[PDB]
């Protein structure tokens, strides 16, 4: 009898037609657009978030979403130039198209435990020295603002 | 009670128990990017013109949200690099020998990790086909956030690392736990049984080696009982499990706010700008559109500020998680209360929806008894020759040695004692003398 | 409120499977309200005689925002006839009579209950088969036992069950004819008849005044089992009504056929914020009234009927001034 | 009435303040449990 | 009436906002600090919290000084001097 | 009533902003106190 | 009176005649035009 059905958000989620056939109402859904860009290549790859490529080389279906004009690298690189989310990364061809490269989990050296009193030990026969650089911001530039000058531009009526 | 004598009263436990302290650290937040043009103007040109007079608000919102999301990615990469161990021992079924590590064993996430995710209520992200799923199946839940995101146009980005890679990092850490905590430094890794590592850690706390050998099976059973309690540990009462749920709720609240604000009139005649166009003449309708724009601008700026504060908090928390993994998971921690309550023995790390879940096994003293003790013993014949107990106390029973952590009388030996300069407090014995003093 | 008693569904829209606060004219939680009961008139043997009723007509209550009425609350229950304690009969659902006037007229004897100018009268007719609503000026007849006439305790509409309610013959206007003797009908603006199916099920009737017109709500038309009130009739009355007097109805049952009649409870309507629970059907079965108590305020604030155990702050009680204070220059 | 058109701002304000106050209580309980010691020596005049 | 002119507490009541009390009462908090002081005298005897030794505060201070590097013989000769210097520092703290 | 609403709305907007700002201020202060309380727990164990 | 001197401006801004020792910023002195330029071809 009410005809117009609304959700808790108050959006119109249902309507009863004049014929009497109920039709669920969903507001037109925008397709999310994200741009993957590499400055050196000067080329970009169009990314759609959570969208099946059925709504969009042709596009490539990926776990993160739909990426237009993308060719799978079919190679694993530990380094990632541009993060695509999940285990994915955009890797520029360098210019060509960006590649979809899966991030590679580096594997630790494996030492097998021995079912004996003797135990295997992995110990380095070579050594190297490396410098790790760290920055800590102890202080910030101190700023004092004259509120009267900024807000009124020195005008009495504003004051 | 302190004694007014050279002898001092000591309270030492005659019983021991193992308990697991569960801690949750939030290293990440859901990454959210908002489409300003759809949210503020509902795709209306007149609103865009009025917004342009205010400034390029939409351009600023998109860039600021991207920056917070990239910062979250940088934090996740740093945290995972720290957790990774250079050398690890491959996980095998029956790992840990008598001690049962099957719950922490990858099934790949571990059984405790899988159980924690199942216990927490999380809306399905559906990154691969969420847009199609929302239209075909309707809202997954009443007021579903994921379906609401598409209508608003805001999108929740996927995390920097996939679940399988995160599981691999925790699995490698579990394999390396026994080997890393045997010697100072990470340069050399020793492949040793988990049980052997636990006994060495217990010797460090102060339990004597002889007691450990006699109670080998008893120690393993008590550790297994603590892990079994941990399996049933997740509950409304558990604070750490509730913290995991709260982090998911905080992300959910932020998504809910965007949808609710669109509905708010903000003093406009109608929530929908298109409805306003039909209801009122265009100049009058423009004022109502402006009221909606002002409320939406305030909400978008507030949401970006909220995301910035949350991202900053997560990054600081991620640094704390890195410190905890090195301090407790990769080595036994002398510091008290930094990891588990009581004397920390070992810690295990499993991934959590918005961070890392830390479980710390601790040694808990029980059945404490009071015994007379001496600071040191000196030969009556030779005042210079004296000994002081190492990681232990000298107890009358005459004088025997007891480990500090567990009360067991044992014969005094050169191994358990250190030669020291004579003191007035140190007792002088003219009767039977311990062997280090028999010189 | 948790039983959805006195709740009127919003005319503008329906909500399905959601819980949200809605502002509407609603009765107070825990409000006994004003109770009016109709009793059989005095009768000897098989012949009905003098009518017996309380002076509901003399009593005048402010219309305010309108009122909601519980109908057949005691229907289908064991009961004793109000007129005779010794006589006992099963309670039967009855229909209330309402007289609403913008201003109060003065009777020739000076008694209360007269309404000046056009008066909106809702009268049960044909033993409740139909409800008749009309806005009409009312003139007291000069006959004995009528309001203008001397020696009249009260004016009461009457019907006879044996003749008016006969299965073979139903007199729809018999109640209207009895009303015509008590009050003459002068220049009635409109006449509206709405048919109501005879039932012993609980029913709700609500009348409110809106700028479009007076609105009549009956639970039976859309959700009789739910008890939710749904508008079934619209009255074109553009004059605000400030006073309403219940019309006492005396039933001319024979002494043997005297029967207990269900009491009807009138609850005043005031704007209230009500937390509302909607089922898949969208009808309201449960609700909370914040005004009744602090626990109710907590449920409205959180918007959840069931909340996790905790100590939660709620709006503080605020003192209200007894009277305005006025000073003088000197 | 005007506040209601904007939304239930008043209900949100009360809940948010209560939550922060409960969080402060949780912090106080955790800190005091950490300071508490399992075994202690009774304080006496002339202690030390 | 207000304890002080423009009292903040009275202003809160007029506005209707209220300041909630702390989770723990002053006496309970004082008991926690008192127990901690008793633990301090004997807590630092050996590694681990499993066993607590009841020892004089003076004996613990001498062991801590031996740890910093002062020799035991010097500590025995300067026992009274060490106590006097510690007392002077605490007296300065009282007027601190 | 329409004229009074605009002035009342100015009071409502300022008071709503003040209450929201007060809730935000309390939230920031509570977060800072909780982090400081964790530091106090570390200090008690490390030094006391 | 804030107008007479910068110390007076500090007292007016703080709203306290007596204030604790500190370095406090006050409204900046504003240059005031002594002339008007009207390059206008009308």
């Amino acid at each position: 009898q009410q005809r117009f059905v609304y959700d808790a958000y108050q959006n119109l989620v249902g309507y009863y037609s004049d014929d009497g056939n109920y039709y669920c109402l969903r507001a037109c859904v925008s397709v999310p657009v994200s741009v993957i860009y590499d400055k050196e290549t000067k080329t970009h790859a169009t990314l759609f978030g959570s969208v099946a490529c059925e709504h969009i080389y042709g596009p490539l279906q990926t776990p993160v979403g739909c990426v237009l004009g993308l060719v799978n690298s079919s190679l694993f690189v530990e380094d990632c130039k541009l993060p695509l989310g999940q285990s994915l990364c955009a890797l520029p061809d360098t210019p060509g198209e960006m590649r979809l490269a899966s991030i590679a989990f580096n594997h630790p050296i494996q030492v097998d435990q021995l079912n004996s009193s003797y135990f295997k030990l992995s110990i380095p026969t070579n050594f190297s020295f490396g410098v790790t650089q760290e920055y800590i911001q102890t202080t910030i530039q101190k700023v004092t603002v004259d509120c009267k000058q900024y807000v009124c531009n020195g005008f009495q009526k504003c004051e | 009670d302190q004694l007014n004598s050279s002898y001092f009263k000591l309270s030492i436990p005659t019983n021991f128990s193992f308990g697991v302290t569960q801690e949750y650290i939030q290293t990440t937040i859901q990454k959210v990017t908002v489409d300003c043009k759809q949210y503020v103007c509902n795709g209306f040109q007149k609103c865009e013109q009025l917004l342009r007079e205010y400034g390029q608000f939409c351009s600023k919102i998109n860039q600021a949200l991207h920056g917070a999301n990239l910062r979250q990615d940088d934090s996740v990469r740093n945290l995972f690099a720290s957790v990774k161990s250079s050398q690890s021992s491959p996980i095998i079924p029956g790992f840990g020998g008598d001690f049962n590590l099957t719950l922490l064993e990858p099934v790949a996430r571990s059984a405790i990790e899988d159980l924690l995710f199942d216990k927490v209520t999380i809306a399905d992200p559906g990154y691969m086909q969420g847009y199609d799923d929302c239209m075909q199946q309707g809202p997954a839940s009443a007021r579903d956030l994921i379906c609401a995101q598409y209508v608003a146009g805001y999108k929740v980005l996927p995390p920097l690392m996939d679940v399988n890679m995160e599981a691999a990092y925790t699995s490698s850490l579990l394999g390396s736990i026994a080997g890393v905590g045997w010697t100072a430094g990470l340069s050399s890794f020793a492949a040793i049984p988990f049980a052997q590592s636990i006994f060495y850690r217990l010797n460090g706390v102060g339990i004597t080696q002889q007691v450990l050998s006699e109670n080998q099976k008893l120690i393993a059973n008590k550790f297994n009982q603590a892990l079994g309690a941990m399996q049933t540990g997740f509950t409304t009462t558990n604070e750490a499990f509730q913290k995991v749920q709260d982090a998911v709720n905080n992300n959910a609240q932020a998504l809910s706010k965007l949808a609710s604000e669109l509905s708010n009139t903000f003093g406009a005649i109608s929530a929908s700008i298109g409805d306003i166009i039909q209801r009122l003449d265009p100049p009058e309708q423009d004022a109502q559109i402006d009221r909606l724009i002002n409320g939406r601008l305030t909400t978008l700026n507030a949401f970006v500020a909220q995301q910035l504060v949350r991202s900053e908090s997560a990054a600081l928390s991620a640094q704390l998680a890195k410190d905890k993994v090195n301090e407790c998971v990769k080595a036994q921690s002398k510091r008290s209360g930094f990891c588990g309550q009581g004397t920390h023995i070992v810690s295990f790390v499993v991934n959590a929806p918005n961070g890392l879940y830390f479980m710390h096994v601790g040694y808990y003293p029980s059945n404490h008894i009071e015994v007379v003790s001496a600071y040191g013993l000196c030969d009556a014949a030779n005042p210079t020759n004296c000994i002081a107990p190492v990681n232990g106390y000298f107890i009358k029973t005459e004088w025997s040695y007891t480990g500090s952590s567990f009360y067991a009388p044992e014969p005094i030996t050169s191994l358990n004692t250190k030669y020291v300069a004579p003191q007035v407090t140190y007792q002088n014995i003219s009767t039977n003398l311990p062997p280090p003093l028999l010189g | 409120v948790s039983k959805a008693d006195g709740i009127i569904y919003p005319q503008g829209r329906t909500y399905s499977n959601i819980t949200i606060t809605y502002q509407g004219l609603f009765p107070y939680q825990g409000d006994h309200g004003d109770m009016y009961v109709y009793s059989a008139g005095h009768a000897t043997g098989t012949t009905p005689q003098k009518l017996f009723v309380a002076n509901y007509s003399q009593d005048v209550k402010q219309f305010a925002n309108g009122f909601v009425v519980r109908i057949g609350a005691a229907a289908n229950s064991t009961g004793t006839v109000i007129i005779s304690p010794s006589t006992s009969a099963t309670i039967r659902k009855i229909y209330p009579a309402f007289m609403l006037g913008s201003s109060v007229g003065n009777f020739s004897d000076g008694k209360m209950g007269r309404f000046f100018n056009h008066t909106l009268v809702l009268l049960p007719d044909g033993c409740g088969t139909l409800l008749r609503a009309f806005y009409c000026i009312l003139e007291p007849r000069s006959g004995n036992h009528c309001p203008a006439g001397n020696s009249y305790t009260s004016f009461a509409t009457y019907h006879t069950p044996a003749t008016d309610c006969s299965d073979g013959n139903y007199n729809r206007n018999a109640s209207l004819n009895s009303f015509k003797e008590y009050f003459n009908l002068r220049n009635c603006t409109f006449m509206y008849t709405y048919n109501i199916t005879e039932d012993e099920i609980l029913e709700w009737f609500g009348i409110t005044q809106t700028a479009q017109g007076v609105h009549l709500f009956s639970s039976r038309y859309v959700d009789l089992y739910g008890g939710n009130m749904f508008q079934f009739a619209t009255l074109p009355v553009y004059d605000t009504i400030k006073y309403y007097s219940i019309i006492p109805h005396s039933i001319r049952s024979i002494q043997s056929d005297r029967k207990a009649w269900a009491a009807f409870y009138v609850y005043k309507l005031q704007p209230l914020t009500f937390l509302l629970d909607f089922s898949v059907d969208g009808y309201i079965r449960r609700a909370i009234d914040c005004g009744f108590n602090d626990l109710s305020q907590l449920h409205c604030s959180y918007e959840s009927f069931d909340v996790e155990s905790g100590v939660y702050s709620v709006s503080s009680f605020e003192a209200k001034p007894s009277g305005s204070v006025v000073e003088q220059a000197e």
